[PDB]
């Protein structure tokens, strides 16, 4: 997150940070004890995933962590089915034990395909995640957060030449300067409804970083809130 | 009618009979005494903050 704040401890205690092959190079939200919803592109299959709740400071503690290793991936069906689109960029990951929940490990709450919508239209997420904090820059340490306002569609289609599909959503500044970014990837865009947060959308891509004209692309998790229930239900 | 301030409803509304409105919460919640607002039914249900943070307060 280019140009955002600290969180402070348990202020998001749905984020989850993934680490494999590379460190902390995706971020994740807790659907429930056993299921973390992320971007499709940052597990394209292979490689072993390890998940890690209740993070604050990546190389600190404050004995709040949960790590848990990844036994199932499912990216959207249709992700990749055009080479690259980024298109349907979602997916989900089930832990291998349970997490347990409390003050610092607690779901994101997720809304039926209308009121998801609703949520997305009130206009004002927040993006989070220990990613980039200067575009081409270092990682974050400390998880960062932000608010970032929706962009109108039109006014999406016309910051880029890429194509963005119904199934995304434009977030950010017109001045540019605040920005989700390299990392953020699969960390959460939540729309907090009198004390409740909400999933709105999922970071997915865009165009270096908190350039001015240039916004932040989000997978619209409308879409696709029918498809998380049924895979996701816990027996 | 949900047409106005989502019929009050804290969460979610659904249009009934003569204009009449039933609220409700997602998973993890109970409608209140009231049938408007959403109350806790587990002890960390979904997108709450519960740490409060810091420690200066009445409490």
């Amino acid at each position: 997150v280019v140009g955002g704040e600290d969180a402070k401890p348990g202020q998001f205690p749905w984020q989850v940070v993934l680490n494999g092959k590379v460190d902390a190079f995706c971020g994740g939200s807790i659907v429930n004890e056993k299921w973390i919803v992320t971007a499709a592109h940052c597990v394209e299959t292979g490689v072993k995933i390890t998940v890690v709740a209740g993070e604050h400071n990546i190389e600190e503690t404050e004995h709040t962590e949960q790590k848990r290793n990844v036994i199932r991936i499912i990216p959207h069906h249709n992700f990749n089915a055009a080479i690259n689109t980024y298109n349907h960029d979602i997916a989900l990951l089930e832990l291998d034990e349970p997490l347990v929940l409390n003050s610092y490990v607690t779901p994101i709450c997720i809304a039926d395909k209308e009121y998801t919508n609703i949520f997305l239209k009130f206009g004002s997420g927040y993006v989070s995640g220990w990613g980039r904090v200067f575009h081409k820059g270092r990682s974050a340490l400390v998880l960062q957060y932000l608010r970032v306002p929706l962009v109108d569609r039109a006014t999406c289609l016309r910051s880029t030449k890429f194509t963005i599909t119904n199934n995304m959503f434009c977030a950010g500044f017109h001045e540019g300067g605040r920005d989700s970014c390299q990392g953020d990837s699969g960390g959460p865009h939540v729309t907090e409804v009198e004390g409740t947060s909400f999933l709105t959308g999922i970071i997915s891509w865009g165009e270096e970083c908190a350039m001015k004209g240039k916004y932040g692309i989000y997978t619209k998790v409308s879409r696709y809130v029918n498809w998380i229930k049924e895979k996701t239900k816990l027996t | 009618t949900c047409n106005i301030k989502n019929g009050r409803c804290e969460q979610f509304c659904k249009n009934s009979a003569d204009n009449k409105v039933v609220c409700s919460c997602t998973e993890g919640y109970r409608l209140a005494e009231n049938q408007k607002s959403c109350e806790p039914a587990v002890p960390f249900p979904c997108g709450r903050v519960s740490v409060s943070q810091t420690s200066k307060l009445t409490r």
